[PDB]
């Protein structure tokens, strides 16, 4: 059988005594398109597990006895899930030709009512000061029908969430009515629903993150080849230069910063010359990088020869030196 | 008994709506200390026989506060309120004066609320809370110069079931005169309650990173043991604000630590200088004697947008 | 020269001004237009109590007044006060750090940690006439951040 060994890195992580829903990975053996999975050609999806453990199960899911563990549609159904159920998983298809199984560690989490947890939060960049953003529930989809009308509160720290001074509950959504610094800190939902004459629980929690708004976004800012501090250095004076340089925050930056002796990566000839390269984040998360250059004796060449500070995100600058 | 003082915040109300006197700084609806209550009643400086009663059935007294609904032209004028601990007793006054309906006395009812521009901001309906103790979250409707403000309306969001409303991106045209509307109900009685609000645009304010132009190595010297000195920082626009110029040796502060007297700085100087620029300096004198003849010394520069620092060699 | 201070005028997240009524307490109301100059102006001056481009340490007081506000635990919990003081020494550089604060400026909007007691912040509620107290919880039910307008 075609099998691919466990997601190890890429794992799995649930709260307990509530219901959980996973996936079967079809990230491998894509098999998803015009019409989404192909149950078509008989190819039977099976499950079963194994736990912290030597030995593979089949799964029980009938008599859990309330379908407790029941994998409705082409993916798996705890309901709800609990903490004998950590272990490895395993999924594979059946075709009298095909087969492929794979494997991802099921790791139940306990949680505390103040919402402590080993479980790892997604940050939630936000811009700061915009005129209004928000913030929805996690991974509410698909665990309860439209039909039924869920109760769902928020909290900050244990503290609820009501009467906030720029945080606003609105059902699912969470909305920041201007995003200060005050604002960060992790998050959680807790939305609860009835089923069957029961009411389950779902708590899911992220961490805010207040950043710097596009509003702002603008090309590289270079400070110290500002000319008004001028760069002259008779024969040998073991020459230092730093080129410091502010980053407006975006999220695919890459903020780059190089010095340019005219064009190559330094070391020209002799020229011995290495780089010392500090950075610093505003509290917004905007990066400000700097470079430096120790130096050997001053060459009669260098004075006259010029080279200049770089750096470019999104946008590019350029910053000529003086000597 | 004493008389306290007068109450900060005079009220000036419109015609034809409510209206609501908390003793001044007597409650804070802190009803903790309530069990067998304070005696307490209001009355006019001039009407003084007032229980203060009503002149009609308008006026009474709610849990600390009278009220006047709908409240008249001619209401206005001083009042006093009185509390008595047979331990104690004082009075303070509320002044109040009622305006007519109409428009033209919108400027005088006016709050002065500040927003600066190209930024989102709020404006939040003032005095409110003595109506707020109920749970149908403030009906409010913002009017916009006698227009009102749907949610169709892209430029000012009015937040669900609160005092505030949101300018989303703040411009000059948006200055001007607004007006909070709570509809009450009392008794069964639905009347409005105005609020005129007046927003003030100001521009966001420079601040620019300097540089340092005295790195020099200490050029001259000679035990003379005066001590001249200047870190000299290049302002791009003048912006003199939360700049400072901190000068510390590095570790000694310069004050408090490498004086008993022996060293300190003096006053600073904001030159202006050329006409665009602008220019601060600072002057640490050993003002008689420099003698310990060794000091790691650096000049600090420092505002909201960076801390900076400068060192310099040993000398002649 | 002493200390570099600053006269200004203080206001919250809400518009709400910053008058006095003690001078036992502060209070933070909203003003109406002929009521405007009842807020109190501040004397801010730099103490230098501790470097960082995050924090600038500034002890802030009441000027034409000798009044300054500190915190102090009454019964081992963080409480905003106003101290008088010696108008003979202050203003002063290294003052005492109950004394101090460091405002958090960004993009113009300030907030003010405590030296005293780090995460504890001069905050006020979303209430009319309750006092400015020193606070606990940021970002929550009491406002934390203001605004300052310069003056003169
Ligand atoms: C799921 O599989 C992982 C990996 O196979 C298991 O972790 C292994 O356990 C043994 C015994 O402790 C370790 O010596 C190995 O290093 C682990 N394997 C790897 C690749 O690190 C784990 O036992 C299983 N998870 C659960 C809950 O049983
Ligand atoms: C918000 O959540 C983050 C992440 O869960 C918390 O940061 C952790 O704090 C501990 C110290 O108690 C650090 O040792 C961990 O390294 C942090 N986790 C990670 C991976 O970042 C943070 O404590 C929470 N914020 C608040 C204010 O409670
Ligand atoms: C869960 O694990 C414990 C400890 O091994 C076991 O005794 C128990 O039977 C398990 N719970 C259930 C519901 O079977
Ligand atoms: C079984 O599945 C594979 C995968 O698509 C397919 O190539 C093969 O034709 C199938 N066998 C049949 C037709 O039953
Ligand atoms: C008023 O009198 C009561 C009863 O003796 C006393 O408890 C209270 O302290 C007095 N008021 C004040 C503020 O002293
Ligand atoms: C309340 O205000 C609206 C809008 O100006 C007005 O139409 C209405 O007459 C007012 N209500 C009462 C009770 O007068």
């Amino acid at each position: 059988c075609d099998d691919w060994g466990l997601d190890t890195m890429r794992q799995i992580q649930v709260f307990e005594d509530e219901p959980a829903r996973i996936k079967c990975p079809l990230f491998e053996h894509f098999l998803k398109f015009n019409y989404s999975t192909a149950h078509s050609a008989g190819l039977t999806l099976i499950w079963y597990w194994t736990r912290q453990d030597r030995d593979l199960e089949e799964p029980i899911n009938f008599r859990l006895p309330e379908n407790r563990i029941s994998k409705e549609k082409d993916v798996l159904w705890f309901r709800p899930t609990l903490l004998n159920d950590t272990g490895n998983y395993t999924c594979m298809l059946r075709n009298t030709t095909y087969c492929s199984k794979v494997a991802f560690p099921l790791e139940v989490v306990q949680k505390d009512s103040c919402f402590n947890s080993p479980m790892k939060l997604p940050v939630h960049k936000l811009y700061i000061e915009y005129g209004i953003q928000r913030i929805t529930c996690p991974n509410v989809d698909g665990y309860f029908p439209s039909s039924v009308k869920p109760t769902i509160t928020w909290y900050m720290g244990c503290y609820k969430i009501q009467n906030f001074n720029n945080v606003i509950p609105e059902g699912m959504n969470l909305s920041f009515l201007i995003a200060l610094i005050s604002n960060n800190g992790n998050y959680t939902c807790v939305v609860t629903y009835p089923e069957n004459g029961r009411t389950f629980h779902l708590t899911r929690t992220l961490t805010v993150k207040v950043v710097g708004s596009p509003k702002n976004a603008v090309p590289p800012v270079i400070h110290s080849p500002n000319d008004h501090v001028v760069y002259e250095k008779e024969p040998g004076e073991e020459l230092l230069i730093p080129c410091t340089v502010y980053f407006s925050f975006l999220m695919d930056s890459r903020n780059e910063v190089w010095w340019t002796i005219d064009g190559k990566k330094p070391d020209d000839i002799t020229i011995d010359v290495t780089i010392n390269e500090s950075i610093s984040h505003s509290r917004t998360e905007d990066e400000t990088r700097t470079q430096i250059l120790s130096i050997k004796k001053v060459t009669s060449e260098d004075l006259k020869r010029s080279y200049v500070c770089h750096a470019r995100s999104a946008k590019g600058e350029v910053a000529k030196a003086a000597k | 008994c004493r008389f306290r003082g007068r109450h900060y915040k005079r009220e000036f109300r419109l015609e034809g709506e409510p209206v609501a006197l908390r003793c001044p700084q007597v409650p804070y609806w802190l009803w903790a200390s309530v069990s067998p209550r304070i005696n307490l009643t209001w009355h006019k400086n001039d009407s003084a026989r007032t229980v203060p009663g009503e002149e009609e059935t308008r006026m009474w007294a709610q849990d600390g506060a009278l009220w006047l609904l709908p409240a008249l032209q001619e209401d206005s004028g001083t009042y006093v309120c009185t509390t008595r601990n047979a331990s104690y007793c004082d009075k303070m006054s509320i002044e109040l004066r009622v305006f007519e309906n109409t428009d033209a006395f919108l400027p005088f009812i006016s709050y002065p609320q500040i927003l600066t521009l190209s930024t989102s901001g709020v404006l939040v309906c003032p005095d409110l809370s003595e109506f707020t103790r109920d749970k149908t979250d403030v009906k409010i409707q913002w009017y916009k110069d006698s227009l009102l403000l749907d949610k169709d309306n892209e430029k000012f969001l009015s937040v669900r079931g609160t005092t505030h409303l949101l300018v989303h991106d703040v411009a000059l045209e948006d200055a001007g005169y607004y007006r909070c509307v709570l509809t009450f109900a009392h008794e069964g009685q639905q009347y409005n309650i105005t609020r005129s609000i007046e927003l003030r645009i100001k521009k966001k304010k420079e601040e620019t990173i300097p540089v340092i132009i005295s790195p020099l190595k200490t050029i001259s010297a000679s035990l003379g043991s005066r001590l001249t000195i200047p870190c000299k920082v290049f302002l791009g626009t003048g912006t003199p604000l939360t700049t400072m110029l901190w000068w510390t040796a590095n570790d000694t502060h310069i004050e408090s630590a490498y004086p008993g007297g022996r060293v300190t700085e003096g006053p600073r100087q904001e030159y202006s200088e050329n006409n665009e620029n602008y220019i601060e300096v600072p002057l640490i004198f050993d003002p008689v004697t420099r003698e310990d003849l060794h000091m790691d010394f650096k000049c600090v520069v420092h505002n909201t947008l960076s801390f900076q620092t400068l060192r310099t060699t040993v000398k002649e | 020269a002493p200390v570099r201070s600053l006269n200004c005028t203080l206001r919250d997240s809400q518009q709400k001004s910053l008058v006095m009524s003690g001078p036992y307490e502060l209070k933070a109301l909203h003003l109406q237009g002929q009521d405007m100059e009842q807020q109190v102006v501040f004397s801010m001056s730099f103490v230098q109590g501790e470097e960082s481009n995050d924090k600038i340490p500034v002890a802030l007081g009441l000027k034409e007044k000798n009044l300054y506000l500190s915190c102090v635990l009454k019964d081992d919990k963080p409480t905003l006060q106003l101290e008088s003081v010696d108008p003979k020494n202050y203003p002063k550089k290294k003052m005492e750090k109950r004394f101090v604060f460091n405002k958090i400026e960004i993009n113009n909007k300030l907030e003010f940690e405590s030296a005293q007691f780090p995460n504890w912040y001069i905050s006020t509620s979303q209430a009319e006439n309750m006092p400015v107290f020193l606070g606990g919880t940021k970002g929550g039910q009491d406002i934390t951040d203001f605004t300052m307008q310069f003056v003169s």
